[PDB]
């Protein structure tokens, strides 16, 4: 109930184009892991879904969780999509 | 308003016997083949050719209503391949 | 039931290769177009059809193992509780088939390929 | 069990542990001593006026005991 | 024939499980309406209304239990 | 036949049991509404 | 046999429908049935849905 | 066998709840909010669950 | 008062299943047309099951069917 | 563990349904419980729904 | 009464069909035995009515939606595979 | 020829809109008549969708 | 059709919307009387079952037809 | 009243566009008088306030609904029918 | 000018048509206008 | 215009909550905004409705 | 533990509100009446957030 | 309309069943004899 | 800053015009805000 | 802001549950919390669900 | 109320192709840039929500709003798949 | 008005097989097959190229025809 | 345990603790003494008058402690 933030954004070099997808997955299952343990934290204390104000703020973080999902899996399916056009060609 | 879509339903169904007579010319025409022409354009040219050129009139229902249609279709290919070959 | 629904399918999908590379039909289709070359004719039959004469004298001599597939499978003595008694019973429903390409297959090249009672998965290419 | 003779080899020996609520271990032994299931080689391993216990033994005495336990305890 | 369904019945099931109500509140409004101060007759009438207007609602939200069951069956057809 | 209700049957215990038609017609309107809201519970 | 209990609690309620004690049960047993049928129809529906899936990706 | 759902057990539970009070009116807003609160309480539960029936598929 | 009475394979396979669809057909067909089974919820029941078996029927035989033909093309182009 | 003090009040009233205090408390609890329901059933059908939506997108 | 079995039974394998093929009877007795027990939980009509048992019933639809969803594209793009590659 | 024994009805309370046994027929036919007009739309719509995806599998 | 079943309860009875006019004319009239105001609620109260079994039916006719039209495609 | 031509012979038209052309312009400008002929009669007070006159302008509102969308799949079909042999 | 829709010309046959007779002549007026209420209110859920 | 005349209604029976004639053209007046609110938000849902649907349609 | 929430403190409020109205009729009747017209408001403004979740 | 809207109902759709049919026979048709001259 | 809405305005109309004139007082008061209360429900459904 | 002035008229009329005025203003102030709360609830379900039409139509 | 309108539509030729549709890019991420804080506004005042006369335009903007940007989703990808059946071939 | 919309997305929904047909991408396409049929080339250059090269001097030229169509309508 | 011998290699072993609500560690022992599945090689590690205790052997000792002791607790 008493929340602490972190500011440090460090920087590890690419070595190579496998170096960096290999950041942005590890950043991305992190924070799809967290959001997801957060309503379900948010949910399991009975508590914080009773009240008028924490609902609308539990609707925005179900709202963000779908369209953060749907708009990388769009994007991954298009961009493999991409891949079989000109592997065909 | 029903016969608005049954007009425009009569014509589709009509240039498909359309397309069975005059498809074997575009195949043996030395300027029209498959060599010459890609396929995503072959297709709308063969259809509305014989829609410029079928012979009843496009509002009116077709003779077409289950009278023999899979040896029709033999008919229709067989005087093609013998317009493609005078041709 | 419904992975037994998801394997026939998987089976109707992979059909053309299997009868490609597995079953006896590259003796059939190799020979014809060997006689062809024999006489020095280029497209004469027209290799189209001698394919077709092929496949239906493959299909005719591969279908009475194919019926061996049916009679074990399609009864209802197959609930076996325990999971590993249902794998040796179809284990035991492709026996017929393991039996025919053992017999068409040359012995010490499958113990070299599944080196690594054979494994159909191993013969396969031997055959 | 009194009608045939079952083999299976050693690897194949399954065991379960069941509670009984409202019937004890005695009078289940009691019961398998009327019938003539009992076996002296795998007998039952509890306490001897208890409600919990385990078993082990070939799976076609596995399965009569629990499913005779199971549909008896329910019964009373 | 006169065809009957199963949501006709339930409703003559309401009106076998009755037998008379249809006509004794109208014998109950001879009597109460012919002289309209009797102790004995507006008790009459008002005991036999009573169980009129309970048995029509039986009659009635029953029909629409019985109706959107099978809604949902057909919305559950596609 | 005479059929009969237990609505029918209170009143037949109120006669074999001015206050008795104010006793009566307030009873008889305690049914007519828990009855008919028990029932309007259905939807 | 749920509908056979059914089929008996009505006509009882039938003969009498003034009883507060046998409408509140029979309410109790109605409402139950209603609870019943839509979960019957929901759950052979799924088993259709997902058995129609394979075939939609398979052909 | 005779089968008893969870809403009959709520519905019996005004029944074994009481002692005399399905016997003592015969020999009253006593009555009229014990069964009133009753259909709401077994309406609420009527309804409770039928969401989640929805929210199987 | 109810009664009851009591009663190459491709040539005779799709014969089998010709009337094996049309019989299915004709039952939901007079079963639909029937207005007594349509109301009662245990026989809308057991009519969606019809209904879905026979979605289940001609799909399959429809897509099996089609990767039937669908191994004798790439064979004969070769 | 909520159904333990679900099941808790309900016999209190039950005993004695004419408490104006245990009601209003009773349905200060039942209300809320019917608050949970609900809400479990909701937030596990988009967690259902989201992933249908990738064996849907990449079938 | 409770009972589970505690001994789970395991067999050697020397070729790779076999581990293919105890992944097929476990995925063939886990339907089969997932498609019928909500099938009896909805025939107990006890178990239909209580909100808890209503819970942990609806999500065992969702665990076995997902899982035979899971299976059926993943031998989809596994013989996608084999297809492509021999159509050249 | 439903809807001849549907048009049969609605004439007579027409001339007498306040007769509670006759509305209840009434209902109890209308209601019916909803369930039988929307199932012959259903179960059209199969044999259409069906029926096209054959030409959808073979074109 | 539409208008047919409409106006169905526009034939079925004569004159009961001029009726209930002449009516609320006499009980502007002379609004004092016990046989006035008993047959101004038993006239009054016909409407309200007339107009809303009028905009019912048409209701659930509505919803009919749009089951209809959707299941084209 | 109202007016009915007797005579619909069928005119003989060098090509459909000019009938597709007609139908359009037939149609567009029905709808476009009838979008207003509901709202005006929403818009003012007095035509609302009668129950006699709500329950004509609830037909017209459920006349005006069942048409769109009457004329809305029956192009969309016919659209659908065009492009699958347009297609090939 | 004000505008006077049926609701508002019952109401002016109430005032204009003219101890316990002026208040049962309200008694009877206080409910007509909240019947004429809900029978125009019972069109309006059936647009949507 | 209508909430013109609604809202100069009000003040005069705020001045005298008594007049017995005030307190019905003021009932006439509100609940006969009441039809007209409800009317034009009716009225704007369908002409989205049917907007939207041919969208639904194409897409 | 024995968890209590905004429903149970909003209940409550009317109760713990007021000295000793529980134990000491026309008042009791409006306070009964508003304790629960509001907790008949309060379950209806979070369920239609509830029914908006999907 | 409820029985002029269904026999309606089954006119459009096997009427566009067959203008489907009768255009994807047509396809099979000329392509048998595209295939058959290459041989 | 304390905001005021128009729910507070048209009461703010009430409580200005001030036993039984006392009492009379919250008869037609709570009338008027429970009736100008729904009439916004179904137009804020009927967002959606 | 709005949920201050809300939670700071509650504890007038918990005190003083008698003044005619005092419920008056809080019947006033917990309706117009009503009209806020679904409004700022129906406005965001716009927003998903537009935003999730778009990858509707590109997939 | 407050209106303002600009009359005069800037046109002339520009044998250049992109700047149009940049323009045209930018005049379409504005104009659904300013309406949905002016919708956000209104719906967050609590004066606004409150009033008959002002829930009667409230009404109005949201489907203003969303009949727009789903008009340009459907142009859009009939659009970009018109394209596509040329160049797939 | 309504179905002006109705006719203007059934004009966008048979655009390409008006591009087509219509337009003078016939000319483009036809000559660069020919080309490289010409040069015996059979596979190269990968003909799904020349598609989008043949695509863009098309709409190259048909841009001001096709643009006073939108300030028109 | 009293009808056979199981062989598992020293990479198998399981752990596991868990907490009893209505019975103590000392009154489960005497359900292992008594009955014969006590093992003085792995015995159970905890207070003797408490409820959490920690065990750790083959795993068919550690599944047959844990599902005998979690049965206990239904039945007192």
């Amino acid at each position: 109930i008493g929340q602490a933030v972190n500011i440090r954004s460090m920087e590890t070099d690419i070595v190579s184009l496998d170096d960096r997808l290999l950041q942005a997955f590890s950043g991305s299952a992190i924070a799809t892991a967290v959001d997801k343990q957060t309503i379900t934290n948010r949910i399991e204390d009975p508590n914080l879904v009773t009240d008028p104000k924490e609902l609308a703020i539990s609707q925005e973080m179900i709202s963000d969780y779908n369209l953060y999902v749907s708009m990388v899996s769009t994007l991954t399916r298009k961009g493999v999509g991409a891949v079989e056009t000109l592997l065909r060609s | 308003f029903y016969a608005l879509y049954f007009e425009i339903h009569h014509l589709v169904a009509s240039a498909a016997l359309g397309f069975a007579r005059v498809a074997p010319i575009f195949f043996f025409l030395p300027f029209l083949n498959s060599g010459v022409l890609s396929g995503a354009p072959r297709n709308a040219i063969i259809i509305l050719v014989a829609l410029g050129v079928w012979p009843h009139a496009l509002n009116e229902a077709p003779p077409f209503l289950s009278v023999a249609m899979i040896p029709l279709v033999l008919q229709e290919a067989a005087v093609g391949v013998m317009l493609g070959c005078l041709l | 039931n419904d992975i037994s629904l998801i394997a026939l399918l998987a089976f109707s999908t992979l059909l053309p290769f299997i009868i490609a590379s597995g079953t006896c039909f590259v003796k059939f289709s190799i020979v014809f177009v060997m006689v062809r070359n024999a006489l020095g004719l280029q497209q004469i039959p027209s290799n189209m059809t001698l394919n077709g004469v092929a496949l239906l004298l493959s299909m005719f001599v591969m279908w009475p193992i194919m019926h061996d597939a049916y009679v074990y499978f399609e009864d209802e003595d197959v609930t076996f509780n325990d999971i590993s008694s249902l794998s040796k019973h179809v284990d035991e429903g492709l026996d017929g088939y393991r039996d025919y390409l053992i017999k068409y297959s040359d012995r010490e090249l499958v113990q070299f390929f599944e080196n690594a009672k054979p494994s159909i998965f191993a013969l396969l290419p031997a055959y | 069990d009194g009608q045939a003779i079952y083999i299976y080899d050693a690897s194949e020996m399954r065991n379960a542990v069941v509670s009984l609520r409202n019937v004890s271990l005695n009078e289940f032994n009691n019961f398998l001593k009327r019938s003539g299931l009992y076996n002296k080689n795998y007998p039952l391993r509890g306490d001897n006026r208890k409600g919990t216990f385990y078993v082990s033994g070939p799976p076609v005495y596995v399965d009569m005991v629990v499913n005779a336990a199971t549909m008896m305890d329910k019964q009373n | 024939t006169p065809w009957s369904g199963y949501l006709d019945d339930v409703s003559a099931k309401f009106d076998t499980g009755v037998d008379n109500l249809q006509t004794q509140v109208t014998e109950a409004l001879d009597k109460l309406a012919a002289k309209p101060s009797d102790p004995a007759l507006l008790a009459a009438y008002q005991s036999k209304l009573s169980e009129y207007n309970l048995y029509r609602n039986a009659q009635s939200n029953t029909v629409k239990v019985f109706k959107d069951i099978d809604a949902a069956i057909i919305q559950n057809f596609r």
